[PDB]
């Protein structure tokens, strides 16, 4: 998709990381037909070395693994990622996604 | 269609948003463990797909199906109709590029199965492949014989690089590009290659030469075209600069050399350089464990053998004859069919005065250096070095000069001649001209100080005593003091012996005192009386076990390789250092990842040890695979089931946590329930910065029994895991292990680091005091005197060891020498009266 | 793209703009200290713009994007647009300049990694360049083998000029170029390099004098053409004014000699006249101790050579 | 910035000068997000030479340096000058400045 979609999500990163939740999302997003034996998680998966700072904000950059990953294939993610938070329920952030466009 | 030529096509979109390494489900016949597992430790995304992409490949073509159609198809429906689409309709340009590949395999025929791609040399060269100037050129080069040949193919194959020059690629071999028509057949190849049609009528044979421009005019004015925009010709192994200024076409060509002096001409901004004699060019090798499987597709057999570094021509030459005895063909043979190609490549030497030059060296020793007088006496012999330095054969350096092993000895030592009279009367002679009143030359440090010996061992005997200063003292101070070292010296001490009895018994004794350890010199040769080196003393001031060092920081982790041979040292400037104990031959100098302050494990044999830094994590790792294993974070002192059956890695964290997991396993077992801690046989002593010891149950978990240690005003267990030690403030206490309560106090300043042993209830205070035999005496001191302060010992068994100072040299002693010698004594503390002298 | 090629590109709204003395935001990585203090001292900004990217190239490709993309940002806005975008777009005059410049330096691959750029006496040369006449020629003397051949190179790289030449330039070694034949090939591979194309029905081996005249006629003809209005034709190291007599193509051409009889002939009005044999056509221990160093390559031992000035 | 606005202050440099003060002009320049500490430093400089003349030759041709430096400098030198000149109250040579446009 273009730069804009990446921009936006690069940039919203903060806030849709938090609005919905990690494990619905991934947990939404492997059966919706993204990330399979090829992708699969690859945000439970980090450099390594985590553990200097602690679990309860290590889920915020876990789940910031996962948005930052979705922006990387081509036209057609974006509006998955739409449908994808469609699956999620909490569409306040969907609509936040839809402002940048239309 | 093909369902393996289908997968490349979308390498672009692997690297893209692909990685094979986050998968969980790998259904094992999908794929060999080994091969999957080292691309997890791929250094990115590009390394995994390249691996992944090599070894896919490797694989047989019905399995990618089980690969893509069920395993990558588990929720997909994203990009595997593109991948079916090209399996059944093929886009014309995958087809192009498809067709191409074939066509590139079907023309070489024997990389298509021998091939083992190098990541590390094709990763540093498609970056540069891919943002080639239309008319940029690129260089290739190195030592030859690196089967640039190979790396070559292996960049060509690629899907990006087709793709960018539109399958224009063009392959010709520079062979004997030293002759005009040489070059104009190529030429003519080369515009058949683009279209086998000529206006010959131009040719004109007054010049060769102007045929030659003629041809290269036709040849700049057709390739500028749209489909000739982009064309990659192949310039395999370059003859000289002279050659590529007619092929200089102004085009997106790659020339691999094979001479050091075609490299130097050309700009490195006008052509990217590209050299193959590098550490990171050479890779691993583990690259070419594979090569027996290229060739003789044997795994298990590759464990028995050894490969070496990246040497495809000489190693791939020898696993054919080996697949044709790994020993029988490893050495004695390919000496008719390496040399063969070694020399092969040398013949453009005249030989009147290069060859025969080439041959008077070979009297060095195979790696070794040399000065430029001594090569001057076997400015026309640095002309003549330095041009053969141009061609391909000699490395000079600033100024002495290294030689590579590759010719200096297989090459010319089979074919020689007998000069090596004339050679060693000089070596014997320009030593002896390195004499002075005193026993002070000015040796060279590499070459001297090491060849001497084997001069001087080739000439006579008298020369040998008398040059080698073990009859005379210099040595000792001068070789030990410029080499910092005593490995070396003993390496010349012992073989050369050979070259009579009565002195071969008195340097014998030199040898057996010279691991044992100006005016000190002289004190020391007279303690030694029947070996004349107090002897030579006299004239020269008229007119402990072995050591260690090699190191920038400050010692730590001492240590023993259970089976009597290795130091797992380790120290501050993150590297690795790893010795032997009976050689310190520098084993591995390996960085894990954070060289600070903490502590080391082994376990029950072998084949994991990580020791914990600072930064909580006690990674593991392997024996002489060395390679990491484990990575763990979450934490002190853990340790392995003293059972060899069960290998239960019992873990300790903060807050008396209590991990256990089996190192066959990955995940921990048991996780149940501070300064430090331990367990027991049902029981768990921790003792924490209060001072009190306090006593839990491995089922209950609760405080049950607490030392005070009673006198406030670290835990290790012993040769029977049954006492365990309590320190606190200034006390020692022997607490108990599911078997009594409470052994021993024996009223021992702050206790530094006080550890245990591997025997006979004695256990460790250092350096502060010495080996106290709990259950309750002190015995020794380390006991083999002081040499400054700290001076490590233990045992394991029944050999000793233990390697940390401070100050960067650690020492191994040993129970023996007993009764702390020189330093057990009266103390700066005296009076003295000049009576002889009452002290 | 590259950063390092589209620098040369907006040099002069870096004369514009860029002050190049009252800029002090020193990167200690990239932007050393004998440099700086030798960037104060320039008369100016359009040759310290010059020679500071001279340094700034002397550098390696990435390591000046730290300066054009944050330390440019505090003491200058406009730039980083200007140069950025051609970072990405690369436009077409721009890119063609590229592709001829490296074709210039695979011609060399030897003055392309040796050279050391004499400022002063290249300054008088592309300063005469800049209202080249399309009838006018530059005579550029001094004795063989004093780099003029080096200096001819360099002047021609500058990117104002080029594209201002149209990016039409053309070089001939007039290396024993004294004979009736050898002015013939040479304008045979004229008329090659202007078009891989001709007729040679005329070739007429009668007289070397008609085919030669007939060849000047027909290079005369292909000149006159608005792709052909200003291409440059160099005559390196000319052994004759009487090379230069079949040579006089009242083009936008010029020559350096090795000798003092060719400039001696032509006419200083009508022929602008440079030399090397001169107190500031000569090099500064500067510029000698960059071409030392350009082989030494270690200061340390470039301190112990302060002797020789040839 | 079109050559006309360069001009126009070259031309006009001469009354720009003696309307406005320096020291106003300057620190309301380097409010207005004009120049850095590090380029004034420079502009006050004006060039060395000052010594010799009396000061009353410097504070001017300080001055028409920082009109000279001003001239291209800035994102929108001629609006953001001209808000500047606005801030000073020297309305005069604001609109002396703006007459060169419309």
């Amino acid at each position: 998709m273009p730069k804009r979609h990446r921009e936006h999500i690069r940039k919203n990163l903060n806030i849709l990381v938090e609005w919905t939740n990690y494990e619905r999302l991934a947990m939404e997003c492997v059966q919706q037909g993204i990330l399979t034996v090829q992708m699969l998680r690859n945000t439970q998966d980090l450099n390594g070395k985590p553990f200097n700072m602690d679990e309860k904000d290590v889920r915020v950059e876990q789940h910031r693994r996962l948005l930052l990953k979705i922006t990387q294939r081509g036209p057609t993610a974006y509006n998955l990622l739409i449908n994808a938070l469609r699956n999620i329920n909490c569409l306040d952030a969907a609509v936040l996604l839809e402002s940048v466009d239309e | 269609y093909q369902y393996k030529d289908i997968l490349s096509v979308f390498e672009d979109a692997f690297v893209d948003n692909f990685d094979c390494k986050d998968v969980q489900d790998m259904p094992k016949s999908i794929l060999s463990k080994e091969e999957i597992d080292h691309i997890i430790m791929s250094k990115d995304a590009v390394s995994g797909t390249l691996r992944l992409f090599w070894t896919l490949l490797s694989k047989q073509e019905e399995m990618v199906q089980k690969f893509v159609e069920e395993v990558l198809r588990i929720n997909y429906k994203f990009l595997m109709s593109p991948i079916k689409t090209e399996q059944r309709q093929p886009s014309m340009m995958t087809r192009m590029y498809i067709e191409q590949r074939d066509r590139l395999y079907n023309d070489n025929q024997v990389f298509a199965k021998y091939n083992v791609s190098r990541l590390q040399p094709y990763l540093k060269l498609r970056q540069a492949l891919l943002e080639l100037r239309p008319a940029k050129n690129v260089l290739i080069d190195g030592v030859l014989g690196s089967g640039k040949t190979w790396v070559a193919l292996d960049v060509c194959l690629s899907y990006k690089v087709q793709c960018k020059m539109d399958f224009k690629i063009f392959w010709l071999n520079l062979k004997n590009c030293n002759s005009p028509e040489t070059v104009l057949e190529m030429l003519q190849k080369l515009l058949y290659q683009i279209d086998p049609n000529w206006t010959s009528r131009s040719d004109h044979s007054s010049n060769i030469k102007l045929r030659i421009h003629s041809i290269q005019a036709e040849l700049r004015r057709l390739l500028k075209s749209k489909p000739y925009e982009n064309c990659l010709l192949v310039l395999l192994n370059v003859q000289n600069a002279k050659a590529w200024n007619a092929f200089n076409l102004s085009c997106k060509i790659l020339l691999t050399t094979r001479f050091k002096q075609v490299t130097d001409f050309l700009s490195a901004a006008t052509t990217t350089h590209i050299s193959l004699d590098h550490h990171s060019m050479t890779l691993t090798p583990d690259e070419v464990k594979s090569l027996l499987l290229k060739y003789l597709d044997c795994r298990p057999q590759d464990l028995p053998r050894e490969v070496l570094t990246t040497n495809p021509r000489r190693l791939s030459i020898i696993a054919e004859s080996i697949r044709d005895a790994t020993w029988d063909n490893w050495k004695h043979v390919n000496c008719d069919k390496l040399t063969t190609i070694i020399e092969s490549s040398l013949n453009v030497l005249e030989p009147a005065e290069y060859r025969k030059m080439f041959d008077r060296l070979s009297v060095f020793p195979p790696s070794a250096h040399i000065p430029t007088i001594l090569l001057s006496l076997i400015s026309d012999v640095m002309v003549v070095v330095n041009k053969l330095h141009k061609y391909s054969l000699v490395e000079k350096q600033p100024s002495t000069i290294s030689i590579p092993s590759i010719y200096l000895e297989l090459k010319v030592k089979l074919e020689n001649e007998y000069a090596l009279h004339r050679s060693i009367v000089d070596h014997y002679n320009i030593p002896k001209t390195f004499d002075s009143d005193d026993l002070i030359p000015p040796y060279l440090d590499q070459y001297f100080y090491s060849h001497i010996g084997h001069h001087l061992k080739n000439i006579e005997h008298p020369e040998r005593m008398t040059l080698f200063r073990m009859v005379f003292l210099d040595f000792r101070f001068l070789e030990q003091k410029i080499r910092h070292n005593t490995l070396q010296q003993l390496k010349f001490y012992k073989p050369y012996i050979c070259d009579d009895p009565k002195y071969e018994r008195l340097v014998n004794a030199i040898l057996d005192f010279l691991p044992k350890i100006y005016t000190d010199l002289l004190r020391i040769a007279l303690m030694a009386e029947d070996e004349a080196i107090f002897e030579e003393a006299h004239k020269q001031v008229q007119r402990d076990n072995e050591g260690r060092h090699a190191v920038y920081l400050h010692n730590d982790f001492c240590l023993i390789a259970l089976a009597s041979g290795q130091i797992l040292l380790t120290d501050v400037s993150l590297e690795g250092e790893d010795t032997y104990l009976l050689r310190d031959e520098s084993d591995s100098s390996d960085i894990l990842r954070m060289a600070v302050f903490n502590q080391q494990k082994h376990l029950i044999t072998l084949h994991c040890n990580g020791s914990v830094k600072l930064w909580s994590l006690w990674p593991d790792c392997p024996g002489r695979r060395h390679s990491g294993g484990s990575k763990q974070q979450l934490v002190k002192r853990f340790i392995g089931s003293y059972a060899n059956l069960k290998i239960v890695a019992f873990y300790l964290n903060e807050d008396a946590g209590l991990p256990e997991a089996n190192i066959q396993l990955h995940v921990a077992f048991i996780n149940g329930d501070w300064d430090e801690q331990d367990q027991e046989f049902s029981h768990v002593p921790v003792l924490k910065t209060m001072q009190s010891g306090i006593r839990c149950f491995v089922q209950v978990l609760k405080r049950y029994y607490v030392v005070c240690t009673s006198n406030c005003t670290l835990h290790v267990f012993n040769v029977e895991n049954d006492t365990p030690l309590a320190l606190d403030v200034f006390d020692e206490r022997s607490k108990t292990a599911t078997v009594l309560l409470i052994f021993k106090y024996s009223v021992w300043f702050l206790p530094g680091l006080s550890v245990s042993l591997q025997s006979e209830a004695v256990q460790l205070p250092e350096i502060t005091c010495g080996k106290r035999s709990t259950d309750r005496y002190l015995l020794l001191g380390t006991s083999e005197g002081l040499i400054v302060y700290d001076l490590k010992i233990s045992d394991p068994v029944l050999r000793s060891n233990v390697s940390e100072h401070i100050e960067c040299v650690d020492i191994y002693e040993l129970f023996d020498p007993v009764y702390k010698y020189i330093v057990l004594c009266g103390a700066k503390g005296k009076q003295v009266v000049h009576v002889l002298r009452s002290v």
